[PDB]
């Protein structure tokens, strides 16, 4: 049976661990959101082949440029990821992750998501963010982004309300088939 | 009850850690000492290499570092001290980091499938570089769950920004030291 090792990168802000917690659990964690997501395997049948699907996080590493790359080797498929009400977030995918992430993995897929899509249409969040001059991150944004690192797909998902998030490892299994 | 939470999660995931580490020593670094199996003459008396100081590691947080964060469980607000007392015994990360690069290659390149057949054999989830990755994660953990306690701590929480110092230090310095 086909072993998938996925690798979560992106900001801080883009809530990595609640979204590998929210996606394991099928439920947004809520109550507290913990901050340890441990290296995780699971049996989920795709296109009706089972696959062991493998998910790491990487929460804690944002820091430390030349740790982060010692989860990297041996990845079959990278979620880059950005929060939607996050512009620092979804430029850091051209500044830093995609750039790392290629010089390392140069043949890997790479699914770009798009994470907090409950919060885009959100008055306190969308406000807070006219106050800095800026606006949540749009659709065609995304998929501009995608096709400049060569994302094979652009998903957006929430935690939250689990829109688009059983859809983004489906892909991310696609991708590796 | 958030720096309950916290302190909670700490507590599980560093009984989780050590019951990990434990799992690796005794499955796929005792095949290799056992002299039980046929090694690879790739890997061959390269344990050192593959594992790094991952024993010393795990001995510091089986023998003293879990015992003395259980005895902060009642007192979250304090625990940036268990940091700084034990701050010495994390230079072994620096070591534990500059080493896994070798390791992964040696794996790759002078392995085979011999992890996996011992994987498979003992049936864990988890394969040897998955264990292997742990000891990065888990330096650069500590710094999150100190953080979330100054996010809910009084301003008696200088007995926590000196536990993040050390714990925001060591994962630097082991950054610092790769090649
Ligand atoms: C992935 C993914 C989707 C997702 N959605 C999510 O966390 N939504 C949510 C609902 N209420 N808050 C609290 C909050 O942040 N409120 C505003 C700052 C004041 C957040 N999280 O991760």
């Amino acid at each position: 049976m086909q072993a998938i090792k996925c690798v979560v990168v992106g900001d801080g802000a883009v809530g990595k661990t609640c979204l590998l917690i929210s996606y394991t659990t099928n439920a947004f964690p809520g109550e507290y959101i913990p901050t340890v997501f441990d290296n995780y395997s699971a049996n989920v049948m795709v296109d009706g082949k089972p696959v062991n699907l493998g998910l790491w996080d990487t929460a804690g590493q944002e820091d430390y440029d030349r740790l982060r790359p010692l989860s990297y080797p041996q990845t079959d498929v990278f979620l880059i990821c950005f929060s939607l009400v996050s512009p620092a977030s979804f430029e850091n995918v051209r500044a830093k992750w995609y750039p790392e992430v290629r010089h390392h993995c140069p043949n890997t897929p790479i699914i770009l998501v798009g994470t907090k899509l409950d919060l885009r249409d959100d008055k306190d969040t969308i406000e807070k963010l006219k106050e800095k001059k800026l606006t949540p991150i749009t659709y065609p944004q995304g998929l501009a982004m995608a096709k400049e690192i060569g994302a094979v797909k652009y998903l957006e998902c929430s935690a939250l309300t689990q829109r688009g998030l059983k859809t983004v490892f489906d892909e991310a299994i696609r991708a590796v088939l | 009850r958030k720096k309950e939470f916290i302190m909670a999660e700490l507590l599980q995931t560093e009984k989780a850690y050590v019951r990990d580490l434990h799992e690796c020593l005794e499955t796929y670094l005792w095949e290799m000492t056992s002299g039980v199996e046929e090694i690879p003459p790739g890997i061959l008396n390269k344990e050192h290499i593959i594992f790094g100081n991952i024993q010393e590691i795990y001995d510091f947080h089986n023998n003293i570092f879990l015992k003395e964060l259980e005895k902060y469980e009642q007192l979250p607000e304090d625990v940036g001290h268990c940091f700084v007392t034990w701050a010495d015994k994390f230079q072994m990360y620096v070591t534990y980091c500059k080493n896994k690069p070798d390791s992964n290659q040696l794996i790759l390149e002078h392995a085979g499938t011999f992890f996996d057949e011992i994987q498979q054999r003992h049936g864990l989830a988890n394969s040897i570089s998955s264990y292997l990755i742990k000891p990065v994660q888990r330096v650069t953990k500590y710094q999150l769950l100190l953080k979330e306690l100054l996010t809910c701590c009084e301003e008696g929480k200088g007995e926590l920004k000196d536990g993040l110092e050390v714990m925001l230090s060591v994962p630097k310095k082991a950054n610092d030291a790769m090649h």
